[PDB]
């Protein structure tokens, strides 16, 4: 239940991997570093969008209260970009 | 303007990169033929990530899917304005502090300062 | 460094998680 907190760093360094030339390199800490990133990035929407339900009394967390919570927190363009993402999966 | 933050604190070349990867981005998640089953990241450890809130109770099948295609896009533009740092001190490696040092480009990574004081 | 101000629209939720992450902290 510890280790749910964080995405697996394998997946995380091939992301980071196919972000950089084919010669560059990551070290360890980098690696590391960009899996503890990514997972506070979920972490951190997650509890806005979280509180704002539990506010509502309401039980589940769905698209809309991320891409909501993603505006609140000064990710704008995430949330603009998702939002194209989520009426296409949704049609 | 709601694309402030594509190249909030870059310059030059590095400007026309990230603006050009979110256009890339964009035209992307515009397009159809959409598979909801393939990601970088499971879907499943998404979900492990939200639960890990004792606050956070059901979730729509919707987050996790979003938090994928959302969070392959924050380590590809966050690995590559690290990488400008990189290749401003002729390295080939990235490090941690390339990292440390993309973060305080932009505000928009404030969040972020437990994680890489 | 350390600032005392942050981005406006995170400061909150980055004080909520710090209380969130003590608890997980505590834990283990």
């Amino acid at each position: 239940k510890e280790q749910d907190r964080w995405l697996p760093i394998a997946n995380v360094a091939r992301i980071m991997k196919l972000a950089l030339p084919e010669n560059a390199k990551i070290a360890k800490e980098a690696k590391e570093c960009m899996q503890e990133c990514v997972s506070e990035f979920i972490s951190f929407i997650t509890s806005e969008a979280s509180e704002k339900c539990q506010q509502e009394k309401r039980k589940t967390v769905n698209g809309e209260d991320i891409l909501f919570a993603m505006t609140s927190l000064g990710f704008e363009n995430y949330a603009e970009a998702l939002k194209i993402y989520l009426s296409k999966y949704r049609e | 303007g709601t694309w402030a933050n594509v190249n909030q604190g870059l310059q030059g070349t590095a400007r026309d990169i990230l603006t050009t990867y979110w256009q890339h981005v964009i035209n992307h998640l515009e397009s159809d033929n959409h598979d909801y089953k393939i990601h970088q990241l499971p879907l499943a450890r998404i979900k492990k990530v939200m639960k890990a809130d004792p606050e956070v109770k059901m979730i729509s099948a919707e987050a996790p899917i979003l938090f994928a295609k959302g969070c392959d896009v924050f380590i590809t533009e966050l690995t590559m304005r690290a990488w400008i740092h990189a290749e401003d001190n002729k390295r080939r490696t990235l490090q941690r502090s390339d990292i440390a040092a993309a973060l305080s480009k932009s505000d928009m990574f404030d969040f972020l300062i437990d994680i890489v004081p | 460094e350390s600032p005392l101000y942050v981005n406006a629209k995170q400061f909150h939720r980055i004080l909520k998680r710090r209380v969130a992450r003590q608890k997980l902290e505590e834990q283990l």
